[PDB]
């Protein structure tokens, strides 16, 4: 009819913005998460330059 | 006072004041003389039918656009429509109204000029601008980047922007629109026994493509459904009865946009040209455009293009970026709400060609500084 | 900029999807049963009508037969 | 009817899905982020510890 099909746009609009809100929100955890794991690497190789170091 | 913000177009003028919602009337801008002699007399016969006027005596005249790839053919006749739409569509005397022309990109100088030359001769206007199409459907969006496809009814362009400052290098004019789809439906509609070929019908046509035709997801798989089922018929009367059964005529028709080799039109598809237009920019704005891609114009409304076209750019495109394709519902007049929005600016109020510099520099006044 | 999107999108978002859902309600309830009823009530007019007619000519039948 | 009461769940379905994913990545985001600053702040002290002891 005419007021349903506003309505089906409405709930697709909202479909849209949900879906890459969330599709955003996973490629930013993926990018921080590997941001945090190489850190802790370089944390790593660091106590091994240490330990070098003290030997 | 306020501004008309008219839109030539073609296929449809759309006109109205500066700072509304919708334009106030939009009719067909076609003009037909009448073919047959006419034997009633004082029966009051005009001797040109323009507008929606002859969208209802068409059985008797041969209509005939006065606008064919953007470009205007046929001077007299548009000065006829725009006559006829300050007159008569909007009551407004033009003596008293800036005026805010549309124009595509790429056109021939002497066109914009003639233009030109006729709003301040003829009918006299106060101030007239003239603006490109695509960057008007980019305010409607209220973005200010993003690279916008206007499909419109006479010529497809696609002109990329980035905040604000427009790459006249990236810009990919196609002639393939709305006409040559109605063309080419109006042909392929001869393979089950259905012969359209006056003017006229060229309209029911139209009206079918628009009622009826869709665009595929996928192509192939399509044409193999529609050959084996018969789930896709769908039928529509006449404007005298003996219904028709569009078959996989359906999504074939509007497919020529993606594969425009089904016209004999060399050119690769506006799933392609769009692509082509992004890498011509600069490699550190691409993902920007990638983003917002926009969609406008009237032909760019058939049920499921936003998700072929997507489809299509994200098997091009490199596969980190994000592809989403921005089709407001609001598509077809995006072009004018954008040209009232940016005629409703105060920024803009020093820009018109106030008609003391035409006098001072002639029509070629529009190529110079106020654009 | 952006930040009109807001008050111009959502506004009518709910407020347009409420108002067309009234709308349809109202004018279902006022059409559809009134016109139904009314149809009822001219048929039965109709037949009324049509018992009218025919005694009226079956009596002038019975006269005029001659 | 029938297709409306469908098609209707179906899409709020998919915008509740597309939030609550979003809601659980940026809640992963933000903990990694920490963690990361976590690890950070360790680091430049375990660097200082291992001038001292190069010194
Ligand atoms: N709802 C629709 N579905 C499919 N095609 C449409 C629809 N509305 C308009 N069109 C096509 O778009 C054309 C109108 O385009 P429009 O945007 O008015 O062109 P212009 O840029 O000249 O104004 C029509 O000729 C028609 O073929
Ligand atoms: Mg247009």
């Amino acid at each position: 009819m005419d007021a349903i099909k506003k309505k089906m746009q409405m709930l697709k609009l909202d479909k849209e913005n949900a879906l890459d809100r969330a599709e955003q929100a996973e490629a930013d955890k993926k990018a921080a998460e590997d941001r945090s794991k190489q850190l802790e690497d370089e944390l790593v190789s660091l106590q091994k330059k240490l330990k070098g170091t003290e030997d | 006072t306020t501004a008309l913000v008219c839109d030539n177009g073609s296929g449809l003028v759309k006109a109205g004041f500066a700072g509304d919602d919708a334009p106030r009337a939009v009719f067909p801008s076609i003009v037909g003389r009448p073919r047959h002699q006419g034997v009633m007399v004082g029966m009051g016969q005009k001797d040109s039918y323009v507008g929606d006027e002859a969208q209802s005596k068409r059985g008797i005249l041969t209509l005939k656009y006065p606008i064919e790839h953007g470009i205007i053919t046929n001077w007299d006749d548009m000065e006829k429509i725009w006559h006829h739409t300050f007159y008569n569509e909007l009551r407004v005397a033009p003596e008293e109204h800036p005026t805010l022309l549309t124009e595509a990109p790429l056109n021939p100088k002497a066109n914009r000029e003639k233009m030109t030359q006729i709003m301040f001769e003829t009918f006299n206007v106060p101030a007239m601008y003239v603006a490109i199409q695509a960057v008007l459907s980019l305010y409607a969006s209220g973005r200010t980047t993003g690279i916008v496809l206007d499909s419109g009814d006479g010529v497809t362009h696609n002109v990329p922007i980035y905040e604000g400052y427009a790459l006249p290098h990236a810009i990919m004019r196609l002639d393939l629109a709305g006409r040559d789809l109605t063309d080419y439906l109006m042909k392929i509609l001869t393979e089950r026994g259905y012969s359209f070929v006056t003017t006229a019908e060229r309209e029911i046509v139209r009206d079918i493509k628009e009622k009826l035709c869709y665009v595929a997801l996928d192509f192939e798989n399509e044409m193999a459904t529609a050959a084996s089922s018969s789930s896709l018929e769908k039928s529509y009367e006449l404007p005298d009865g003996q219904v028709i059964t569009i078959g996989n005529e359906r999504f074939r028709c509007p497919e020529t946009l993606f594969q425009p080799s089904f016209i004999g039109m060399e050119s690769a598809g506006i799933h392609e040209t769009t692509y082509n237009s992004i890498m011509k920019c600069d490699i550190d704005i691409r993902k920007d455009l990638y983003a917002n891609n926009v969609l406008s114009g009237g032909t760019t409304m058939y049920p499921g293009i936003a998700d072929r076209m997507q489809k299509e750019i994200t098997a091009l495109a490199p596969s980190t970026m994000k592809i989403k394709i921005i089709a407001p519902p609001e598509r077809k007049y995006s072009v004018w709400i954008g040209g009232s929005i940016l005629a409703s600016l105060s920024t803009f109020q020093q820009m018109w060609i106030s008609k003391q510099e035409y006098d001072e520099a002639g029509p070629s006044i529009v190529h110079r500084k106020c654009f | 900029d952006f930040d009109d999107i807001h008050r111009k999108r959502m506004e009518k978002d709910l407020n347009e999807l409420q108002a067309l859902i009234e709308a349809h309600f109202e004018n279902r309830k006022k059409e559809e049963e009134e016109l139904v009823s009314l149809k009822d009530r001219i048929e039965r007019r109709r037949a009324e009508r049509a018992e009218q007619q025919r005694i009226r000519n079956e009596r002038e039948k019975e006269r005029q037969n001659r």
